[PDB]
């Protein structure tokens, strides 16, 4: 099957800036490709089809170009009410394999992410299980590295995490690592810690806290 | 001090084309006055470029 | 558009063919379905761009005083002749660029022809605008079919041996 | 044995977009203009003889406006009327004005 | 106006059968074509099928297998998107599109699905689980100083072990909004959602303002509200 | 019309294929062909009933009460420019439909030539639009000279057997 | 112009062919091929120089003596609707002798798709029109071609024998 493969995989500019994204494949579709624009709770609208023309009721803010393999998506009239995520799709030939897509964000100023820790309440510890949330704010990008370490143990494959949207006035994003516990574990171990990197912090900052201090 | 076979009100044109859309009032060897602006004559094929 | 792709480093006319051989690579401009074109191109363009104008008196197209009806006659007059100069620049050159195209395509198929009035029990298509010669091609052998000196009978019995074997 | 010729056409990177019949917008090798979206913005006084109405009009002339005692047995091919043209002189008016001035 | 409005959803169990519906108004149904594209959570668009107004051309995806069924009828102007042998995999959005049909403005001769589909829907949700309808448990978080030049705290309360989502969580009922962050919900290894929110405050207003978490769910009708000290 | 007959069964595309082999016989309408005709078709239509109005004041054209002059010039134009919109609708019209027959024709011509470009050595014309295939070709060996994706040289052993013999 | 010369000798007709075989030579009009083709000439005529003609009162388009501007508005209304008819003539029979040409040659390609339809392992083309027949072909099989009667399986084993050989 013909993989439409894109590059790269997420674009960060600001407004006024020029946004190049590609989407390649492995035949001719350069009247057979279009591109749409794909909004998290909102249906899809067809920004170019063929990748030469420009859909109606779209101004023209948007353009592009390109035929055999190679195609370019330039938007030289990016509008901050326009950061949506892009996908290409190949109309030549069934079947319709779509693309992965390119989030494009706004370019921020990086900031130091405040490290946040939760021990277990007593409601929970009660009920029969446990759970250990480590808090992250105030972060940018999204490639964020986030390891759990028990005991002086590094532990995997028992993690769950939740990235937020990015804000409309502050632009920033926020991570909660939820660690999966039970109530026989939560009393075996003693020492939980949470590692965080961040590109914009010269130092690994943690956080630890004791099981007799909830 | 210049040649030019076709007056316009707002500045000169030559007569080396068929249409113009300066001014719709002329005198002499003129351009017919047409509100299309954009008249790509193509003199060759269409455009094919290369895969590799 | 069947021409997979043209050739860009071509700049010494509008058509060609680009050899393949054991002496080497390179492109060569045709120099007769390329005049053969221009003369039918050029002979388009000096029937319309040349010696097409007009030279009258004409009459006050825009006024600034507004009397009423024979200011009016005339306004309707003038929009109508500029709309039917421009009906006709719209049926003109948009059928002059549609037969571009096709005599672009005619004289593809009249190199084709020519091509093909020669390479008959020769050669074959490829399908990509290429002809497969099933026999030795020199430098010599192309400027034969380019200038239209080829000879079918010479190379009939070497490239039939490989043809449909 | 065993040669290949292709039969091709020129392919220009730098192209622009023609108007057809069947398609809307196709880019092409080459292609012109036939609309003179440009001017030099000055008259040029040959081959016709420009004739310069600086401070009178065609109807000034006529009329013997003390202005235009420059213009006595004046001969041209085409009359350039400025926007800044005015009279000081006795008031007329012209009935049909582009009627006699034609 | 041109606007496709579907139905059909709900909740089902892993292996069931139902028939969604694309309710099409504003154009002559009997002359465009439709198809049948989905978007998976956390993955990308993926087309399944596709019709014709004759109905004798109709093809299908290689995730499909003739495990699907689609119909129209031109005397409904609507589809008939037939769904058997589901699985946890197919829990997805499905959306139905009408086909552009050439590379003009306006097509006044209907073609293809080579130039794109301008025409999309609303959407409805097709949860597909074996999992039944549950309450949210509620479970608060204690704060506690952690930034010493700053003075600021973290606080907040996990929603764990609900069905179905979402589950709308605020503060105060709607009082405090500034700072709320709401976490998208993911599975479980039981199946069900789980989220979190929080809200940044700062360290002087922990024993003095009261910090309720409400959470209300709508289809279980069940409201917990936890205070977080 | 050299086509003998066309296909009233197929009423889901402008072109197709008339498959028969030993599973069976059937219709296909062409997805490539049908496709590219119409963007040449549907792009005639939108720029001659799309777009094409002019929103402007116009004058009295029918007078009950006869005035002399100045309703006989105006009625000369009127009556020009009537006759002038319908030569240009003699013209354009005329010439559309006559163009639309050899789009049809040139459109049959590529789709000869699609198949042309990968039957050479492998099947042969009938004289009513059809080919005679010389080897053995299934339902996927339709469907890949319907898609384009056919190849010549898998097929060239096969089908040379029993052409020439 | 790839036809080298046509035929001076026939008179009867637009079209036609020249045989040549052991008994004798001698030149015969195809009735098919140029009665198809008068039907798209007369067709192009009786639509242009027949039932074109407009009767109507028209106004004084001379004058001796000069009014002013009520005569100034005729003068540019006459000018241009005759030179927008001489736009026309210069864009309707300019265009009708080129479709013309494209027409004859479009016609002696359906004579050629005629004759390579039932020639084919038959024979070859030889580059100047003429088609180089491998077998015996009498004064009965010149006219199985001409009236579309020429069977391709009864002179298939006859021609192929020299053909390639």
């Amino acid at each position: 099957d013909i993989q439409m493969t894109q590059s790269p995989s997420s674009v960060s500019a600001s407004v006024g800036d020029r946004v190049t994204i590609t989407c390649r494949a492995s035949q001719g579709i350069s009247s057979y490709l279009a591109w749409y624009q794909l909004k998290p709770g909102r249906a899809p609208k067809l920004l170019i089809y063929g990748a030469t023309r420009l859909q109606s009721g779209v101004p023209s803010r948007f353009s592009g170009s390109g035929s055999g393999t190679d195609f370019t998506l330039t938007i030289s009239g990016l509008q901050p009410e326009d950061f949506a995520t892009y996908h290409c799709q190949q109309a030549d030939s069934f079947p319709l394999t779509f693309g992965q897509g390119t989030r494009l964000e706004i370019k921020r100023t990086v900031a130091a992410p405040s490290v946040f820790i939760f021990p277990p309440s007593d409601e929970q510890l009660k009920s029969g299980t446990a759970s250990v949330v480590c808090l992250l704010n105030n972060f940018y990008p999204r490639e964020a590295k986030v390891q759990w370490k028990v005991d002086n143990a590094l532990q995997s494959g028992n993690s769950q995490e939740s990235v937020t949207e990015q804000d409309s006035k502050d632009s920033t994003y926020s991570l909660s690592s939820t660690l999966t516990l039970s109530k026989a574990d939560y009393e075996k171990h003693k020492v939980y810690a949470c590692e965080v990197t961040h590109q914009g912090l010269s130092s690994p900052v943690t956080k630890s806290f004791n099981r007799g201090e909830c | 001090t210049c040649i030019s076979e076709c007056i316009t009100p707002n500045g000169s044109i030559p007569n080396d084309k068929p249409f113009q859309n300066v001014n719709k009032i002329t005198y002499g060897a003129c351009p017919k006055y047409v509100k299309q602006n954009t008249l790509k004559l193509a003199t060759g094929m269409r455009n094919v470029p290369e895969k590799q | 558009a069947f021409i997979e792709n043209g050739w860009e480093g071509m700049i010494d006319g509008w058509y060609g063919f680009r050899h393949q051989n054991s002496e080497g690579t390179g492109q060569a401009a045709d120099l007769k379905s390329t005049q053969a074109a221009i003369d039918q191109i050029n002979g388009k363009l000096n029937r319309v761009i040349e010696k097409t104008n007009e030279k009258f008196h004409q009459i006050e197209k825009e006024f600034s005083e507004v009397e009423g009806r024979i200011q009016d006659l005339e306004k309707y007059v003038e929009d109508t002749k500029i709309d039917l100069w421009s009906y006709n620049a719209e049926l003109l050159v948009a059928l002059e660029n549609q037969h571009t195209i096709d005599l672009t395509d005619s004289e593809m198929n009249k190199l084709f022809e020519k091509t093909r009035r020669q390479l008959r029990e020769n050669a074959e298509d490829m399908g990509n605008g290429c002809f497969k010669i099933y026999h030795k091609c020199d430098n010599a052998c192309i400027e034969s079919i380019r200038n239209g000196t080829y000879d079918h009978d010479v190379y009939r019995d070497e490239a039939l041996n490989n043809r449909f074997q | 044995p065993t040669a290949t010729l292709c039969l091709g056409h020129h392919a220009v990177p730098n192209g622009t977009l023609v108007k057809t019949i069947t398609d809307d917008q196709i880019e092409v090798t080459n292609a012109t203009e036939l609309v003179q979206s440009s001017s030099t913005g000055k008259i040029c006084n040959n081959p016709h003889r420009i004739l310069d109405g600086i401070d009178c009009t065609l109807i000034d002339a006529l009329l013997g406006d003390p202005h235009c005692d420059v213009f006595q047995n004046e001969t041209w091919d085409l009359f350039v009327e400025r926007s800044k043209a005015f009279s000081n002189c006795y008031p007329y008016d012209v009935p049909d004005y582009a009627s006699l001035r034609s | 106006e041109v606007q496709l409005v579907e139905s059909g959803g709900g909740l089902v169990q892993p292996g069931g059968s139902l028939r969604l519906s694309c309710a099409a108004s504003g154009f002559t149904f009997s002359t465009y074509n439709m198809n049948w594209v989905r978007q998976a959570p956390g993955k990308g668009l993926e087309w399944l099928s596709y019709i014709s107004t004759s109905s004798n051309t109709i093809y299908y995806a290689d995730s499909v297998k003739g495990r699907f069924t689609i119909s129209r009828d031109n005397a409904k102007n609507s589809l008939f998107l037939q769904m058997n042998s589901l699985r946890d995999e197919d829990t997805a959005v499905y959306y139905c599109a009408r086909d552009r049909g050439c590379s003009s403005t306006n097509c006044y001769v209907v073609g293809y699905y080579f130039y794109g589909m301008d025409v999309w829907g609303q959407g409805t949700t097709v949860t597909v689980s074996s999992a039944s309808t549950k309450g949210p448990s509620v479970f608060p978080l204690a704060p506690s100083s952690k930034s010493t030049s700053g003075g600021t705290a973290a606080l907040g309360c996990l929603v764990k072990d609900y069905f179905p989502e979402p589950v709308t969580v605020s503060w105060n009922s709607g009082a405090l909004t500034s700072g709320v962050h709401t976490f998208p919900a993911v599975l479980q290894s039981s199946g069900l959602y789980s989220l979190s929110s929080v809200v940044t405050v700062p360290s002087s207003s922990l024993g003095t303002q009261t910090y309720i978490c409400n959470v209300n769910h709508k289809p279980s009708n069940t409201k917990v509200d936890k205070k977080v000290e």
